[PDB]
């Protein structure tokens, strides 16, 4: 279910956000991660409306 | 819109500058089909090499630094040594 | 011209009663100070909860991730 | 003509 | 069936240890003693045994052992 | 005694006894915020939630 | 007990009038200082933190409303 | 579609504009208070001044 | 059992720092000690009974 | 004038008695929900969960 | 002529009262924050009611069976 990945590969693939721990791809192309975060957002502040 | 997301990456990032906007889509297809500043205004072909080494050795410095995997990295400090040394040798 | 003592007994019972209001600004400043540091307190142990509580939209994203 | 401690807040 | 048993003991079971984790800070003393061992270890981290709980157990022990004698003596008094 | 000083006193007077009734007001409202901050945010929400969370994370860790 | 130093008592509190005012204008401004920026931001932080809460557990809130009607 | 997300980004945005204008009008606002004590407590100084203008002022004569 | 996956997920990826070990002898020190501080209680009020005597 | 002043005294005393059991009574609320958040909620978060399909 | 003293301390109680109602201003404002804080949170009491419920609930019911296992 979850494997450990290869702190090199990560590390040069992925983007790393200590401040707010999140993690993207170092291009910026949006997949999954970028699709589910903006959506929980989208909904937490609609809800805020 | 049928770029992949490297170039389209690459042109969002890089500033509006007509210039290298027209190098990464030269890139893109081999050539630029860009439009005469002269009075007869028409579309020509201008090639990449046509465009500045220095702008060609910035984009592929930006490429590294969104891809900076090693061995990406050893082939940029190795082309940009042979760039200082062999074409500024020849620059001086 | 009108009667010393008059004005200094004025004087004196303003006097005093200056003394104790600024005695009692004194104390309504250091009364603030606490205040504040009382509400940073307890700003803090709200922060904490919400670090704690952050673990269930992790959970719902996680989940979101793997279906 | 003398301002007013006024916190805006929200819209 | 079987697999919906086994789901229902896992969510048994974490309520179990939720139940007994929740009666275990409920206890002020508890999270009081936690507090200065956190600031026991920032004095000084090596001497755990200096915050134990069965220290405190040996010392409490102790402070029994003296009240009764104070306690015998008293009645000697 | 000076007129100028007696109505500034009796002005000072008048504003603190607004900022008194102003205080009273502010004392009933953080009492209210900490009972809700102490009793519900940390006391009933945040003890049930971490006991879960502290329970589940003791159950998985020990089916390592 | 003097004459030259009576007038100088009368002096005397009119300086101790001032110098209070004074001290009382400053502890005045200090406490006004004191609320405007520190108190009313931790405030606002505090409920910035009470609605991120509020935010976070919101999927408890709406199964506890569908099945409770609350 | 494409009218109504360009509608929301709109909101979006005039929203956190809102509140950052909200920031600097506070910010503003307690300094301008400022000042005004600096000034009121100034003020007195200027008699002072005018008074001391008789020993030496320089120019002026 | 989706969300019975994302606990044992997020719980694997969370350090709770001051998680007990060994809850057992915590907790029966714990009722020890409440049992002693009751001992404590009647220690205590039966001394001030007998001085206030 | 006298009526004034000690009614600004009284008024000021007042605030400051009320801000004296506020405060009193605060921090005594304040230090079991310190006790507790301090040691037992303490969270850290190490990793985040990321599908391979994007890796 | 007339007294220095009278005009510093009209100068000096003027910017008392004018500070005083800077300070009665903020408390205010302090006051309406407080109470919309308190508005918006009263949903937080309910939730924590329903969880502590829950919990006793839970735990009354490990009780009347007696499934509740030894702690780890």
């Amino acid at each position: 279910l979850i494997k450990d990945c290869n702190h090199d590969e990560a590390y040069l693939l992925f983007k790393v956000n200590p401040e707010k721990q999140s993690v993207s791809r170092r291009d910026g192309k949006e997949g999954v991660f970028d699709y589910v975060i903006k959506r929980d957002t989208d909904m937490k502040r609609n809800r805020r409306l | 819109n049928s770029s992949s997301g490297t170039f389209k990456a690459l042109s969002a990032v890089f500033k509006d500058d007509p210039q290298i906007q027209r190098l990464l889509y030269a890139l893109e297809n081999g050539s630029v089909l860009m439009e005469e500043e002269s009075n007869n205004q028409r579309r020509k072909t201008i090639f990449v090499e046509d465009f500045p080494t220095d702008l060609i050795l910035k984009v592929m410095a930006e490429v590294t630094d969104l891809w900076p995997l090693t061995e990406f990295k050893q082939d940029y400090d190795q082309l940009y040594h042979n760039y200082e040394q062999l074409s500024s040798k020849l620059r001086f | 011209m009108d009667s010393i003592d008059e004005q200094i007994a004025i004087k004196r019972k303003e006097l005093q009663s200056l003394q104790k209001i600024t005695s009692l600004t004194d104390g309504l400043k250091i009364q603030l100070t606490e205040l504040n540091e009382q509400i940073k307190e307890m700003g803090m142990n709200a922060d904490s909860v919400a670090q704690l509580m952050n673990n269930w939209d992790s959970i719902i994203n996680n989940i979101s991730q793997a279906s | 003509s003398a301002t007013e401690y006024r916190l805006s807040i929200g819209s | 069936c079987k697999s919906t048993n086994s789901i229902l003991d896992s969510w048994i079971n974490i309520h179990s240890q939720a139940g007994y984790i929740h009666k275990l800070m409920s206890d002020q003393t508890y999270l009081k003693l936690i507090n200065d061992r956190l600031h026991n270890e920032n004095v000084n981290t090596n001497d755990e045994d200096g915050s134990t709980l069965h220290n405190v157990i040996a010392l409490k022990k102790k402070e029994i052992l003296d009240l009764r004698q104070k306690l015998e003596n008293r009645k000697g008094e | 005694m000076n007129a100028n000083k007696q109505r500034q006193y009796n002005q000072l007077a008048h504003e603190l006894r607004e900022l008194q009734t102003n205080l009273q007001e502010t004392t009933k409202q953080l009492d209210i915020m900490s009972k809700q901050c102490n009793e519900n945010l940390v006391g009933q929400l945040g003890k049930v939630h971490g006991s879960w969370l502290i329970g589940s994370y003791i159950y998985y860790m020990e089916q390592m | 007990m003097d004459s030259a130093s009576k007038e100088e008592t009368l002096e005397k509190l009119d300086q101790e009038i001032t110098v209070n005012l004074q001290k009382i204008d400053s502890n005045l401004s200090f406490c006004f200082h004191k609320i405007t920026q520190d108190i009313i931001p931790h405030v606002a932080t505090y409920s910035e933190i009470c609605e991120r809460i509020m935010d976070s557990t919101e999927w408890l809130g709406t199964m506890f409303q569908e099945t409770g009607l609350v | 579609t494409t009218d109504k997300y360009f509608i929301e980004q709109r909101n979006i945005v005039l929203q956190e504009i809102n509140e950052t204008m909200n920031s600097i009008l506070n910010g503003l606002n307690g300094l301008n208070i400022s000042l005004e004590s600096s000034i009121a407590v100034g003020r007195e100084f200027q008699s002072v001044s005018d008074l001391w203008k008789t020993l030496y002022d320089g120019l002026e004569s | 059992g989706s969300l019975l996956y994302g606990i044992m997920s997020n719980s694997w990826c969370v350090e709770f720092s001051q998680a007990p070990h060994d809850i057992q002898d915590d907790l029966i020190a714990i009722k020890q000690l409440k049992s002693l501080e009751d001992e404590k209680n009647n220690l205590v009020m039966e001394l001030s009974n007998m001085e206030r005597g | 004038m006298t009526d004034a002043l000690e009614q600004s005294v009284l008024a000021l005393e007042g605030t400051v008695s009320v801000l004296k059991d506020s405060v009193e009574s605060l921090k005594c609320a304040n230090e079991p929900s310190t006790n507790l958040a301090s040691t037992m909620l303490q969270t850290k978060r190490v990793f985040r969960l990321v599908p391979e399909y994007d890796v | 002529m007339e007294n220095p003293h009278e005009q510093v301390q009209a100068n000096i109680l003027s910017r008392i009262i004018g500070n005083v109602k800077r300070l009665n201003e903020s408390v205010a404002i302090l006051n309406q924050e407080l109470v919309t804080i308190n508005n918006r949170n009263k949903n937080l009491e309910i939730m924590g009611a329903i969880c502590d419920n829950y919990h006793s609930s839970v735990q009354f019911n490990l009780e009347a069976t007696n499934n509740k296992k030894p702690p780890l």
